[PDB]
């Protein structure tokens, strides 16, 4: 059994009813539950054997169907309710689930602002260089960075992480930071993070120059 | 032959937990008390652990009682060491032995055991953060880079609470290196960049440590 | 309220091993068939493995099959998972899940999660050593220092194996990085440091790397 | 709590020899006592148990014998593959104690260590990390001390040291202790110092250099 979710990202407003669906490669009756899940939380059960809702969980949420065709419904988004969904067909020794569903806040299209920082003189006499690229309040969430040094592609050597959306502007920012030896990063001249995004009708590159 | 084989073993920290396992080969565990032995860095070995047919009692030296666990698997012939709030001490390769003999009788030697895994407790159980800058080069950004800590959380404040607009601190990310790392940042008018001092609080509440920083241009 | 707690999580190379384990709080576990789940980076989750009533069936995921061993502990109220061979894509927050519900019946969803815990394991299975030079200062004594390689063993022979008198090769130490380090050396006539050439030869079959250094007087 | 203590710690002698170990209970354990053979990093072998019994497969030259308190472990004939750790073990019925072990190795003159210490590489020393070794060759029996100092500053915390086997051709011991340091911490101070002793040394040995000289 495979379990297809849609849509992949929701995006809507504080109040609306939103559907998310899932379906099954073959029939599964109506073995099937949904959970919420909070970044960096557990699993919650909402409802189970299709349509069943667990003691406590809010009315407003609902689901329905058999065989192989299931719905999620949120009748009323309340700002608690943005967060992944996912499904889950389980059987009696065994389970699988959806690919979840991330349910976001909608606002128009923002592209990011971008900023390179290089490393700070003290962390460069300590022996490494941390080159740190900003991404700021872009929308949608999905952003690309590449670094380029000396107009050479870096791989494995970055890493990102992304803030949740601001609770002013629905906005999200990344920061990614390259990290390189002392020796190394003074192996090479010119420092450059390029960013692709939904608001941008081609890519940006902030550079600088070693020294 | 009969045969064992310890898997689980690593690098841990002071404080942390490793839980290793044993399963064996030729023989099923069921009827024998299973045991755990450690070899410490001065070459004696010490007994750990042991746990009876059934379960009846899990025993343990005085050294890690309530903190370690022993569990036994007697369907597919596992055992099981917990291995909770580490010392510096526990620090040795640990082995599986089976009591046991040619002829099971009331009382056994440990007639076999697996070859042993290795397990190393490093004394610093946490370790505060290094702090820089992150310089500004309309609105301009700066920040501060949080680097080489553990473990979570960090907290960081701009001007002791006072700039909150504009402000992003990001997730942690775990480095290759397992010390954990995140960047804090805001974006402010480039007119404050002369006037205005900006000064990230950073504070480590496992390590006590508080670092105040000021990012001014280059 | 029922709890449940993963521990053993950490940073795991390509290939080797890591065991964690489950503990609860205000429920037993013996009536329930108990589960691991991973929450992969991309955001979704993946069933990893069940263990039902009395350890009767134990499934697991086509993915881990072969790899990962799930057992559990009634008495003392743990679940536990032995992976083994790991892979990058085994990256992810490992949750230990109850199946059940207020009323249990033969098929029930996981009404309750541990908080996960963090599993990554890192690309490289093995990691080639740098070698340099111990430069030497009647009798003189030079090596190589073979520096930050895994897993082990590396071999060193010197002058191809025509010099043997006089090596010592020590065996390695784990270093607090989590890689291993080793020195060889030698003691030679000093009158031979201007004319002889002394090459140390280094094999590491794990990562199919060999060195040939030449120490000379610096 | 049995408490077991084994004598001597260390015990020194020629290939053919007969040696005893002595192995001694706090109370008495009748004869729930068991020997064990094991080699540096490989797994232990049981010997003898019940003080007497010889394991199916375990070659005659070993025995044990004692009940009560006082135990002992007998090889007659040493062979080259007996030269190990010989560990004795109470075992009741649901813990065990070991004694601390009995290191037999083969016996020489006194060797006093001949010291040897070597800078970082440049090669090294341009990634960023500065390992400087100190080397104690040749030595007998394995007990040494290797302490560091920088800048006539005794260190701590910053070594590692591993110690060979007794030599096949001479019988000796020998010893590397590793002091690591980044590349800035380095080329901080000037002076490498490894300070050792050792019983065959009438005073410290110091080996030193100055950083670039
Ligand atoms: O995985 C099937 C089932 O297993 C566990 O419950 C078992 C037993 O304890 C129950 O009394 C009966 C009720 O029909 O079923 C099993 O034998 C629970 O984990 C249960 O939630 C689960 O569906
Ligand atoms: O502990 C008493 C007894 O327990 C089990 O039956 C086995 O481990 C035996 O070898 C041992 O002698």
């Amino acid at each position: 059994v495979v379990m297809t979710q849609s849509p992949s990202t929701l995006s809507a407003s504080v109040g609306d009813t939103i559907t998310i669906t899932c379906r099954a490669s073959q029939s599964i009756e109506t073995w099937l539950a949904w959970y919420q899940q909070k970044p960096g939380k557990a699993p919650k059960l909402l409802i189970y054997k299709a349509s069943t809702l667990k003691t406590g969980v809010p009315s407003r949420f609902s689901g329905s169907g058999s065989g192989t065709e299931f719905t999620l419904t949120i009748s009323g988004l309340q700002f608690d309710d943005f967060a992944t969904y996912h499904c889950q067909h389980y059987a009696g020794y065994s389970a699988t689930f959806g690919q979840g569903t991330r349910v976001e806040i909608k606002r128009t299209v923002a592209a990011p602002s971008v900023f390179i920082f290089p490393p700070s003189d003290e962390q460069l006499k300590s022996g490494t260089a941390s080159v740190v690229c900003l991404l700021n309040n872009f929308y949608p969430r999905e952003a690309k960075v590449q670094w380029k040094v000396d107009n050479a592609l870096q791989s494995g050597n970055s890493q990102e992480s992304v803030t949740e959306q601001d609770s002013k502007d629905s906005t999200y920012s990344l920061s990614s930071t390259l990290t390189l030896s002392k020796a190394d990063y003074e192996k090479h001249k010119v420092y450059a993070c390029e960013v692709t995004h939904q608001g941008l009708s081609s890519p940006v590159t902030k550079s600088f120059n070693r020294g | 032959e009969v045969q064992l084989v310890e898997s689980g073993g690593g690098l841990v920290k002071a404080g942390g937990s490793l839980i290793l396992s044993c399963g064996v080969s030729n023989f099923r565990i069921s009827a024998h008390t299973m045991n755990w032995v450690r070899r410490v860095p001065g070459g004696g070995l010490e007994w750990v652990a042991s746990i009876s047919t059934s379960s009846t009692y899990r025993d343990y030296a005085d050294a890690v009682k309530g903190r370690f666990t022993v569990s036994r698997d007697d369907l597919e012939d596992f055992v099981y060491l917990q291995m909770h709030k580490m010392r510096v001490e526990d620090t040795a390769i640990y082995y599986c032995a089976r009591k046991g003999s040619d002829r099971l009788s009331d009382n056994d030697p440990f007639d076999a055991w697996g070859p042993g895994t290795v397990v190393t407790v490093s004394p610093a159980s946490t370790k505060g953060p290094s702090v820089f800058p992150l310089a500004p080069s309309g609105t301009a950004a700066l920040g501060c880079l949080v680097k080489d800590y553990f473990p979570e959380p960090v907290t960081v404040s701009w001007n002791s609470g006072a700039l909150t607009s504009g402000v992003h601190t990001f997730p942690a990310v775990l480095q290759s290196s397992g010390l954990y790392s995140l960047s804090s940042v805001v974006t402010v008018p480039s007119s404050s960049l002369g006037t205005q001092t900006y000064i990230c609080n950073v504070n480590h509440k496992p390590s006590n440590t508080k670092v105040d920083k000021k990012v001014e241009p280059k």
